[PDB]
């Protein structure tokens, strides 16, 4: 199994390394 | 406008959400999201309705419109997903 982040954009969710 | 947008609303806080298998996805949300739009992804992604799970976070039940604010949520904690009783 790899690494799963998924953002939540509520706002652009393809980035996965942001942090704003 | 967009950047600066996101920079008021603070930072993403990353999520675990532990499955009943104990397997893991990670969620990034802010402070003042409702975490509905987590529980949804997730039972999305798991392929199941969202009222057959239950959220907790240090065993309580997480609401459609709490936010991990309210919850007092922090950078790595986690969340625990069960089957609805
Ligand atoms: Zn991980
Ligand atoms: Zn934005
Ligand atoms: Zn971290
Ligand atoms: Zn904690």
């Amino acid at each position: 199994a790899e690494e799963r982040v998924v953002v939540i954009d509520d706002d652009d969710a393809e980035n996965s390394s942001s942090r704003y | 406008t967009e950047d600066l947008g996101d920079k008021k609303e603070g930072e993403y806080i990353k999520l675990k959400v532990i499955g009943q298998d104990s397997s893991e996805i990670h969620f990034k949300v802010k402070m003042t999201t409702h975490l509905k739009k987590l529980k949804e992804s997730y039972a999305q992604r798991q392929g199941v309705p969202m009222n057959s799970l239950r959220f907790l976070f240090e065993g309580q039940r997480i609401a459609d419109n709490h936010t991990p604010k309210e919850l007092g949520m922090e950078e790595e904690d986690v969340i625990e997903v069960y089957q609805e009783q």
